[PDB]
């Protein structure tokens, strides 16, 4: 496994 | 008639005590009518929440067409930024950072409020000091609840969402402790626990409880710290550690 560092991934979205 | 506007929501200062603040300024009839009635609910909430780690709402004032909401002023920016900044916390700074969020959560819960949208991009720092306090913000999705589990809608940020909410199960307070584990997980290593390119691939991984401690990074994180995550990322709500319980763990109860 691994996933990208929080910097690389970006910032959320939210959901409704 | 007390506050004096400055730059930009936007800053301002009390006339009497001269304490800097942040004043959110909304409009009439934009925002529409019942768009406004969504802020009715939301604003009532922050007024119940007066705690050092919660961006406290101090006053609410109706003028002519504009509405004023006087909030704590916070400048250290988002915790998100501080994390991309430093790449990842030390366990100590991490322990400290999470203990702060926990105390805030705890208070929220012991007051019937569930945040739901709990993420790094919603935690603000007092300054970027090496000890600065952390403040909780954005209660757009906050809801008031009893001890009784229900299905209070479906919302939150995809990535921090809890299994019980993806299973369209009834949920309550512990949806937030789930978010913590995600955060506390990130702090220690700077990447997320659950993540994929495809939204559904993701929710799957979440619902499943599919996370691990990849070497070598995790090879050198005190087990006591993993254990605390493990207990937040407990998939079964009924047995997932509560806030007031997390605050009593060694790895958090070590101010020395």
């Amino acid at each position: 496994k691994r996933p990208p560092k929080l910097g690389q991934i970006g910032r959320s979205k939210r959901v409704v | 008639d007390n506050y004096d506007v400055k730059e930009e929501v936007r800053r301002c200062v009390h006339k009497t005590t001269g304490l800097e603040f942040a004043a959110k300024i909304i409009n009439t009839k934009k925002l529409s009518a019942r768009d406004f009635q969504k802020l009715e609910r939301e604003a009532r909430i922050c007024r119940k929440l007066q705690h050092p780690n919660i961006v406290r709402l101090h006053d609410s004032i109706q003028e002519e067409s504009f509405h004023y909401l006087v909030f704590d002023l916070v400048t250290g920016g988002e915790l998100f930024e501080d994390i991309v900044a430093r790449e990842f916390y030390s366990e100590a700074d991490a322990s400290h950072c999470i203990q702060q969020i926990l105390e805030s959560i705890a208070y929220c819960h012991s007051n019937g409020i569930v945040h739901r949208n709990l993420k790094p991009e919603n935690l603000l720092l007092a300054s970027k000091a090496k000890g600065a306090a952390v403040k909780l913000a954005d209660f757009g999705l906050a809801i008031e609840v009893n001890d009784s589990e229900a299905w209070h809608g479906f919302a939150g940020t995809p990535g921090y969402l809890s299994p019980e909410v993806l299973k369209k199960d009834p949920y309550s307070k512990p949806v937030d402790i789930w978010a913590c584990g995600v955060i506390l997980y990130i702090l220690l290593v700077g990447y997320p626990p659950f993540w994929d390119e495809d939204q559904h691939r993701l929710y799957a991984q979440i619902k499943a409880g599919a996370y691990d401690y990849p070497s070598p990074e995790w090879d050198t994180v005190t087990p006591e710290a993993k254990s605390l995550i493990d207990s937040m990322l407990t998939v079964n709500p009924k047995k997932r550690i509560t806030a007031d319980q997390a605050l009593k763990v060694p790895w958090i109860c070590n101010r020395e």
